[PDB]
């Protein structure tokens, strides 16, 4: 759809300026401390997802920005009669412009007609069609902190407004997510079982193969929630040790579908379980059974979730932010991770992420290795 | 298809609206056995349309009532009364924005 | 069943003795106002039902409560040091004594050893295997404002003697009423999806004209899964087709089973009512449940219309069914109800001991044996 290409920052916090011609791919921008990389991320975030009001925070002169499509947006920064006004113009001619003061006390206020004015103008030009999620390179705080909405005024508390809005999950945030999920999975196919019986009552009223068909669907951990449902399927199975085909047609197919339901609908935690395990060497993550969310050790003991080490909780909140996904940002992915988990992150995440803008920045280049051919040296222009 | 969460809210407030237009509710004293008369009627009764309104998403599982729960072992009237719970939270938000409405019919 | 077989009050409020011999059953008690009726009914549940520490508010000498086995209860009020013991002595059973101002205390802090020692007391003897209800003669009163307050209500105007009140009023049955039609409702419903459950199984289990005609007899609807059998069964295998009219005759059965709780109800009190009917109706929009009174020109009312008379026949059949000491059933009521009140209420509360106390003897039409006539022999 719109991916940014072209980004101009000329003089942003008073001293340096920068110029980044982007791919609608996987863009690994390496650089050491002091390349500016996270706040070009800070500015892509804020014209994404259309909070140009966090752009009075921001000392600059213009930023322009080049979408895939053409469509370019410039923000500058001028001041006029000792009052810092800055416009948002836009490539169609309708350009908004507000005060940095007036801004100031809006932020103050929410903590409003300006914001829907500049919501108001976003949304009559749809600038904020395709959104992106910021991984933020403070994460190991957001486990402090303990999505959340406080976190955002903490963050931007001890590190300037400038900061977007955060939403990104904690190692205790993802514990209760995916129990929901884990109960609302069992609710979802115990309602699939209620209407599999009430469709097939009628159905039923209207060859051995099927009947060892039947006892081999049958012989077959991921039970519905009530678990009148469960006896009924094994008094089945029970019945099955213990012409007419038309019945047993309908049989096979119920067992079948119900079957099928049951893998469906575990489908997105069996995925996000096989991509960290995937990682995770003597070690496995599993959900056996009220629900519980923990860890099997190859000796069979169960342990909790607090028992990972920086590394596997760096992974739970990346891989977990990467299946509820649109432009993904990354800030720093190789907190706390070693050489080879560093050189595997970025494909398995590009296995979770497909189809979408990826811009990573990070420190250690073997993050880079695999898509070597995307690296984007920074270096900025100091003045 | 299925039913969810949404349709039984919507029907509950098409129901207390039309509580509040018969009756003739004029502040919020009526209007707490109101909601409760709205609220009982919107409950599924059929089992499939309990599971996947418990199913779906905007409604917890737990009650934060522990009162409100019946003691009993029987799951599906637990639901059901998880659903009440919720869909008089949920109806206590519009109960307001209700009354100025009516108000502001007449 | 420890039913009461003769009761004898002495000096009570320090004014007269008084010696009633009970029968098993229906204890029709007749004598004008005056003469301690209700003292007599509240002395007895305030016995039966255990609950002693209401003798601390009474003024009496020597009770003695003789129950049908032969179990002994005497109760005296003794002062020795300017202060009332109460003595609770039990035939071959341990003796409990407490002071009255301690009582007095204990009941005051409500406004607890005593009431262990008194649960502990009842608890270890077994005094309360039976239990006697109470209704009370000014049940207009619970109608004015089941309920908890009434009893400290009632309590306040007529002293601490007055045993536990648990009495419905109207606008109140009216909740009842409707709370169980919607769990009737309520479990009509659940069984439809238990029967599906069930006869899944059933027809996996199991694998003449007759029983196809009687299935399409006895198919209706009350979703429509039914009507789509009835189609089907309109356009070997004989076991399916038995577990499906078992399963539909048995469906028809809990539906008739599920109302005929409240239908007993409607027909008790349809059967004295006169050119109007008590009955419950669903809306045809949001299927809720109406319950109230339905004139023979199909026009609905509230239950509110109803006038003294109906409510009192409404207080008294609910209550009844729901379950003994009947205060007062003559209040507003016309000669010919009074006339068959007990003929109606004698086939739905059988079986146990009923004391009624009235001051009409119109009451006691059809059973004149057993008219006990009260008399105080005042000191
Ligand atoms: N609020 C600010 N006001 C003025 N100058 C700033 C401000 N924030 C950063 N700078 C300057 O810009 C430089 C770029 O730092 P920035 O915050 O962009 O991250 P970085 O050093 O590239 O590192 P990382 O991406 O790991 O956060 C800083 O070294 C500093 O000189
Ligand atoms: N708390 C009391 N203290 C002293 N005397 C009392 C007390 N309660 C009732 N009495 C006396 O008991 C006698 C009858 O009282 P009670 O109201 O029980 O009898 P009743 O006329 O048969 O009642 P009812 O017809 O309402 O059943 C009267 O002489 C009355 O003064």
């Amino acid at each position: 759809i719109r991916t940014i290409s072209k980004i101009e920052l000329s003089k942003i916090h008073n001293r340096y300026n920068l110029t980044v011609d982007f791919f609608n791919d996987l863009n690994v921008i390496h650089g050491k401390n002091g390349a500016g990389k996270s706040t070009l991320i800070h500015v892509i975030a804020n014209i994404v997802n259309g909070d140009f009001i966090r752009f009075a925070f921001l000392i600059f002169e213009e930023i322009k920005a080049t979408y895939s499509d053409g469509l370019k947006i410039v923000i500058r920064r001028d001041k006029i009669d000792e009052q810092s006004f800055i416009s948002v113009t836009l490539s169609n001619g309708k350009y908004i412009k507000f005060a940095v003061g007036e801004a100031m006390a809006t932020v103050r206020e929410i903590e409003s007609m300006l914001a829907m004015d500049i919501d108001k103008f976003v949304k009559e030009n749809e600038l904020q069609k395709v959104r992106a999620s910021y991984f933020p390179a403070f994460r190991t705080m957001l486990e402090a902190w303990s999505y959340n909405r406080k976190a955002s005024a903490f963050a931007r508390e001890l590190f300037g407004q400038f900061l977007p809005s955060i939403n990104y999950p904690s190692p205790m945030e993802i514990e209760d997510r995916l129990r929901e999920e884990i109960r609302r999975a069992q609710l979802g196919i115990a309602a699939y079982e209620s209407r599999t019986f009430s469709e097939s009552f009628v159905k039923v009223f209207s060859t051995g193969e099927l009947l060892k068909e039947i006892e081999g669907l049958a012989i077959a951990i991921k039970n519905g929630y009530y678990a009148e449902y469960s006896k009924v399927y094994e008094e089945i199975r029970s019945l099955i040790n213990r012409s007419v085909s038309g019945a047993l047609v309908v049989y096979r197919d119920a067992l079948r579908d119900r079957q099928d339901y049951q893998e469906k609908a575990f489908s997105e935690i069996d995925n996000y379980m096989s991509s960290v395990n995937s990682f995770l060497e003597d070690k496995e993550m599993a959900y056996d059974f009220y629900p519980k969310v923990g860890l099997k050790f190859p000796d069979g003991s169960w342990s909790p979730i607090r028992v990972l080490s920086s590394g596997e909780r760096q992974l739970l909140t990346m891989l977990y932010a990467a299946s509820k996904m649109a432009i993904v940002l990354i800030d720093e992915p190789e907190i706390s991770l070693h050489i080879d988990w560093q050189e595997d992150l970025l494909k398995r995440m590009l296995s979770q992420l497909s189809g979408r803008q990826i811009i990573v920045c990070t420190h250690s280049p073997s993050i880079a290795t695999g898509y070597e051919d995307f690296m984007i040296n920074i270096s900025p222009e100091f003045i | 298809s299925n039913m969810t969460y949404n349709n039984v809210f919507d029907h509950a407030y098409e129901m207390l609206k039309e509580n509040i237009r018969y009756d003739d509710i004029r502040d919020t004293d009526d209007l707490h056995d109101a909601i409760h008369m709205a609220a009982d009627n919107a409950v599924p009764h059929y089992y499939a349309d309990i599971f996947s309104v418990m199913a779906s998403e905007g409604i917890d599982l737990e009650f934060e009532d522990s009162g409100l729960m019946p003691d009993t072992k029987d799951v599906i009237r637990i639901l059901q009364a998880r659903i009440y719970e919720q869909l008089t939270i949920d109806l206590w938000e519009d109960a307001e924005d209700l009354l100025n409405e009516y108000l502001e019919e007449v």
